């Protein structure tokens, strides 16, 4: 048991190319998307590890 | 120095010069008074600009270690980047080490052989009608005022002076 849970849900990610579709099907087990995220602005950018405010 | 010019057959610097590397002292009935050769303060000059230039311009495409994050089960290819990193980081600092010291060398160097060059080129003009007193010192065998020694400064001593 983790925070008391025993089960464990496990999340996928995929990125649709524009004019393209995505279908899903099931009969169990899903734990559908409410939201999506819209790549609208690429750049160069980075990830820090640090603890400090702004 | 490696030339034998500074904290060599000249003792040491004087305090009395602020406006170039390299000078002369002169004196005559005229008074005493410092001199900078301007031209080959200029030559060092452009020396250590280009030099600082060479050291930030070299460099300017050094290594940039970029973050990759790895899970659990990729140990390997973890270490991999990370040695990689390392290695890249340890061989530029290295490179970077290098040069400087070697420059430094180079520059104190320089310096030397200039001083050296301005005395080589005072004694190669006032060939016999002077006499060095082996400090970096010339004494005139004849009488010549402040235009004497702007010649010898400039470059243009007349070697035709009576001189006994
Ligand atoms: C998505 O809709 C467009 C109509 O604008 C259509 O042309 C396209 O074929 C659809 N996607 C797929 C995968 O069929």
């Amino acid at each position: 048991k983790v925070n008391g849970q025993s089960g464990r849900m496990e999340f996928f990610w995929t990125i649709l190319k524009p004019n393209d579709a995505i279908n899903f099907e099931s009969n169990g087990n899903f734990i559908a998307p409410e939201y999506a995220y819209k790549i609208v602005k690429k750049g160069d950018s980075a990830i820090m590890k640090s603890e400090l405010e702004y | 120095g490696l030339f034998g010019a500074i904290a060599g057959f000249i003792e040491g610097g004087w305090q009395g010069m602020v406006d170039g590397w390299y000078g002369y002292h002169h004196s005559n009935e005229q008074g005493s008074g410092y001199a900078a050769d301007k031209e080959s303060t200029q030559k060092a000059i452009d020396g250590v600009t280009n030099k600082v230039n060479s050291i930030i311009d070299k460099m300017n495409t050094q290594f940039e270690a970029v973050g990759r994050e790895f899970n659990n089960l990729e140990r390997r290819i973890e270490n991999l980047n990370k040695k990689m990193e390392d290695g890249f980081l340890d061989v530029w600092t290295y490179n970077a080490e290098l040069l400087v010291l070697m420059e430094n060398e180079r520059t104190l160097d320089f310096h030397d052989s200039n001083v050296k060059n301005l005395y080589d080129k005072v004694r190669l003009q006032l060939r016999d009608n002077a006499k060095e007193l082996g400090n970096g010192c010339f004494e005139f065998y004849h009488k010549c005022d402040n235009e004497c020694m702007e010649s010898i400064r400039n470059g243009t001593y007349n070697y035709p002076q009576y001189s006994e």
